[PDB]
């Protein structure tokens, strides 16, 4: 028997639109990801990110997350 | 380059939620796959210029995270549509516990510019169509798996400051 | 001295775009207010609002958590 | 109705992280402002039943969140528009520390329906309007403050199910 599941589910997206201008955002994102994949799920550190963008020092960037889906915590347990 | 998680931070996350974190695969028998589109050099909007140590330090960022890198550049918003359909079909998914997608390239409103993208002539991937090609319908295998989507689609459109004064 | 600030800052959207049909998305999201501001920032109660509806029974309900700028955590602190 | 934060949890949360939570304002002193807009009876579209139970209940909840609660029923969007702008000068949001916006109506892509909305002659509420009318520039009040928006506009273009086998 055929079972229902949901067309668009567990999406997370995170966005950027700052003028360019590595770029600003993406060293940001990497450093943070470095530093926070091992205590945090990835919504909270790109939360973490906006954070250390919350002074606009030369041009702003707040970037987005989006379209979110996931039900579950994404932990990427480096190391593991 | 990423700080470890201790097997004592993974079972203290562990106690912390109960059925509330996605399950990880086996790191021996795990396929693990991301895929990067950078487009840096195009046929009406201005080079892009540090996109050779974006591609560099995303590249080696996933790798360490454990993923298969698959880079590709200069793409129109068909190819880049071709190249994602062709992704999630990948077998390497049914033995994956989740994925990445990067986008690096300018940007509208409504999606992201492909290498020939002008305002007389668009050339336009809709953020609606990534979500679509990658969605339980088209991409079963990656069913009930975090899929996570960087998006960095450079705008003149951008927010935004508003001035003040103490 | 004029100082810059963001222009779109510290919002969260969460929607529900489900036919109609108290309503299902209403009551599940006051059920888990109730039970989870004191624990839990707002983020984490509307993907556990997902959570619970994980399995599609009846009309397929998925709300997504949209446009968010927070830099911070919220925590509602009921009874402060 | 809402299960309380003991004064314990309230430093653990503050202990887990440093200057990562938004500041609460003193509960005697702040002047905390909810707004519902809901839209029941509309001059092309079905009735929707549940409003008043859905009222009642994000009423009761708001309130024993310690928000002050406005309740505004049937409007087109240029109503709603001026609700919301009037809403975003209200002096009560300075001696506040956050915000609540619930909208319950019918939906399309772009937006909220409004009583008067048909497929022949628009009514629409734009999402991009809500954020513009409540962001830094027109609302500054609210600056560095959390304001959570929650909208159940139901559309007949809503995901979505796909049906699979074993």
């Amino acid at each position: 028997a055929i079972k229902k599941a949901h067309i668009e589910k567990d999406f997370i997206a995170f966005c950027s639109s700052t003028p360019d201008n590595g770029s600003v955002f993406i060293g940001r994102l990497i450093e943070h990801m470095q530093e926070y994949a091992c205590s945090c799920d990835v919504e909270e550190i790109f939360r973490k990110v906006r954070f250390s963008f919350e002074q606009p020092d030369g041009r702003a960037q707040m970037p987005t997350t989006e379209r979110v889906t996931l039900t579950r915590c994404f932990y990427l347990f480096p190391g593991h | 380059n990423v700080k470890l998680c201790s097997l004592e931070e993974a079972q203290r996350i562990w106690k912390q939620k109960s059925a509330e974190i996605y399950p990880i695969m086996d790191k021996s028998s795990r396929t693990r796959l991301a895929l990067i589109i950078c487009n840096e050099e195009f046929d009406s909007i201005p080079r892009r210029t540090g996109a050779e140590v974006d591609i560099t330090g995303m590249t080696m960022l996933l790798q360490n995270l454990g993923y298969s890198v698959d880079v590709k550049k200069n793409l129109t918003a068909s190819d880049m549509t071709t190249e994602l359909e062709a992704f999630a079909h990948r077998p390497e998914h049914k033995t994956s516990d989740s994925t990445f997608l990067v986008f690096m390239s300018h940007g509208i409103r409504e999606g992201i510019c492909g290498k020939k993208h002008s305002e007389q002539v668009p050339d336009i991937l809709q953020l609606n169509a990534i979500f679509n090609m990658l969605n339980t319908k088209n991409c079963p295998s990656l069913k009930d798996k975090p899929k996570v989507i960087i998006i960095q689609a450079a705008r003149g459109d951008s927010p935004g400051v508003v001035w003040f004064k103490d």
